[PDB]
């Protein structure tokens, strides 16, 4: 029962969250977790192997992936799972790639049976391991998520909390009202039922895709997403109202628990900064002006980099309408003013710098913070690495909520630790997001094969012809013709085909924020609020 | 497995010494004052354990020396192997 994991440089982080994440599964816990690394253990991490619980469930060994001897040493053939991982923080982005993909070969070579899981930084290199079971592609998803953050707010936090397992352990703390409800719906998760019948499957065999998600909210509060035909094993998002269900067809759905167990311009502008251009941003821009998107509401976008745009970028981006070049980092008031940050709306920054660990995320925290104070009417987004530092973001001399959050997060991390990082103000605002937070996706994938593919289709990225786009709709005074969320759901999908998932809320102390995923459909709605719906009409 | 190897060497040596001790006391005291083998085992393991009760000991010119010689050799030989065992424990840690 030996599980394999390989990495170039371990750190408390990657390990920890893996571990804490990995044994979160009741089903598969007992395994020997195998660690392969060239360099010695640090004085910190080597301390977490000595703890009474993780001692004999974790095997650590010194060695590489290339030599055949040390592969033997791990008992690969016997081993039930093989994981390769990439270091995040490094001097060279382009080299790390080589390291990984290489490892992939050697492992595949050695034992071409076992599943194979791996991470890849640059999109360009995706092409090389297409042969592997499952592959998580960093940049494409990074830029994608953050990109969709410019249509609806807090795109990020939504997805993250989806892919994180919890019991609703965190909703019972009863400090307050919102948070009570906020955390409650955290444990919320996506699940797999297809086969036979169960509490939810039979209800409608013969009616459409739509009528299913209606009366699923009535009995249980489950809301399905998409049906894989048994034919091509292609996944669909929100099949149109024309599609039908069978007795054997795939149901993907969300619930809190598994079914079995219970030059001047016009519109708002957006400004992006990054270290270097790459095949990365080509995909940043895809979701912005797509097909489904209108030519009225487009958001012309300005690119601000440190280094001059490279040649390929030019041939790559000249297709689209509406973008330009401006240069300089985010330091100078002036370098930002030339662009019209004032006229503009949302701020996008993705940066980094090549001793202590969490620290290396500093260079950005700072540049940003200033902006919080320069423009109180302004909204911004950000990317760190270490999912510890989050709350260190937008902080005020005196806040009762913002400071009193500390005690609440500790009070979670001490009972049991999965998500310590939810409650924090800016995080729930979507103003914050991180890299290794989606990394969880990979670990969890081992138990769920529909977990990765589902994601891309949500964003942008992969479209097999039947599919749908994730869109949002503000709530206003004529929608208040509707009382609540359930009364909404049933008058919503009786006109067009759209399914809701979560919601969004705001109160005062500018102002605060929320995301509630699949709330019981009894819950009310204010004036300023937002909901995440899926709309598919590319194809009739 | 080096740990294993020296564990073996320790055991081997101990066994050897015990054997030499039995065989040592066997032919000598069997003359002047007769002693059973178990008495020998006792003495040997009483010598290498550094206990030294003294119920029965050599009273004869050569008999003491022989025991003594074996001990002196042993006392040098003893740590050589403990020293060895230590060396590996250091390797295992590394």
């Amino acid at each position: 029962k030996h599980v394999v994991l390989c990495v170039s440089s371990l750190k408390i982080d990657l390990l920890m969250d893996f571990l804490n994440e990995f044994y979160a599964h009741p089903r598969l816990q007992d395994y020997y977790v195998v660690i392969l690394c060239p360099t010695e253990m640090d004085i910190q991490v080597r301390r977490v192997l000595q703890i009474p619980l993780w001692s004999q469930r974790v095997i650590y060994l010194q060695g590489s992936a290339l030599k055949d001897q040390d592969l033997m040493r791990a008992k690969m053939d016997n081993g039930e799972a093989c994981f390769i991982l990439s270091s995040r923080n490094e001097v060279d982005r382009t080299a790390a790639d080589h390291q990984t993909i290489l490892r992939a070969w050697a492992v595949k070579d050695f034992a071409p049976n076992c599943p194979l899981y791996v991470q890849i930084l640059k999109p360009e290199n995706k092409f090389h391991v297409k042969f592997a079971d499952h592959v998580v592609c960093e940049e494409e998803c990074k830029y994608a998520m953050l990109a969709l953050n410019c249509v609806c707010p807090a795109t990020s936090t939504l997805i993250t909390l989806l892919v994180h397992t919890s019991r609703g352990q965190e909703g019972q703390e009863s400090p307050e009202q919102w948070q009570r409800m906020y955390g409650r719906c955290s444990g919320n998760e996506v699940y797999h039922i297809r086969m036979g019948d169960s509490k939810f499957f039979m209800e409608y065999e013969g009616k459409s895709f739509t009528y299913a998600a209606f009366h699923a909210h009535k009995k249980y509060g489950v809301c399905l997403i998409g049906i894989r035909r048994e034919e091509n094993k292609s996944i669909l998002l929100n099949p149109g109202p024309r599609h039908i269900m069978a007795a054997s067809d795939t149901c993907f759905y969300i619930n809190i628990t598994k079914e079995e167990n219970s030059y001047g311009f016009k519109n708002k502008l957006i400004i992006v900064s990054a270290e270097t251009a790459g095949n990365g941003l080509y995909n940043f821009i895809v979701p912005l002006r797509a097909y489904y998107r209108s030519r009225k509401e487009l958001n012309p976008i300005v690119l601000l980099l440190d280094n001059k745009p490279e040649h390929h970028f030019l041939e790559a981006i000249c297709c689209f309408p509406m973008v330009y070049y401006m240069e300089g980092t985010i330091d100078n008031l002036d370098s930002l003013l030339q662009c019209g940050i004032i006229y503009a709306d949302n701020l996008v920054v993705v940066d980094k710098e090549s001793e202590e660990d969490y620290m290396a995320d500093a260079k950005t925290i700072v540049n940003v913070q200033t902006m919080f104070r320069l423009f109180p009417s302004l909204s911004i987004i950000t990317e760190l690495t270490h999912p510890s530092n989050m709350r260190f973001m937008q902080f005020r001399a005196k806040d009762s909520y913002s400071l009193a959050l500390s005690k609440l997060e500790k009070k979670e991390r001490e009972n049991g630790s999965n998500l310590a990082f939810m409650f924090r103000l800016p995080f729930a605002a979507g103003r914050v997001f991180s890299i290794s937070m989606l990394d969880t996706l990979l670990y969890q994938s081992f138990v769920k094969d529909y977990m990765i593919t589902i994601t891309r289709l949500l964003l942008g990225l992969d479209t097999t012809p039947g599919s749908g786009y994730l869109c949002a709709m503000k709530i206003t005074e004529d929608d208040l013709w509707i009382r609540t969320y359930g009364r909404l759901f049933q008058k919503l999908c009786s006109s067009s085909a759209e399914i809701p998932i979560g919601i969004y809320r705001t109160e005062s102390h500018n102002t605060l924020s929320y995301v509630l995923i699949n709330p019981p459909p009894d819950t009310r709605l204010e004036l300023n609020d937002i909901v995440y719906l899926i709309r598919s009409d590319p194809l009739a | 497995s080096a740990m294993f190897n020296q564990v073996l060497i320790l055991i081997c040596t101990l066994l050897c010494l015990v054997f030499t001790g039995t065989c040592g006391i066997q032919h000598l005291e069997r003359a002047g004052e007769k002693l059973s083998l178990f008495k020998s085992f006792y003495f040997c393991i009483v010598t290498f354990s550094t206990v030294g009760y003294g119920d029965v000991t050599p009273k004869i010119w050569p008999s003491q020396l022989l025991v003594v010689i074996m001990i002196c050799v042993a006392l040098v030989v003893l740590p050589l192997q403990f020293e060895e065992l230590v060396y590996l424990w250091m390797e295992r840690q590394k």
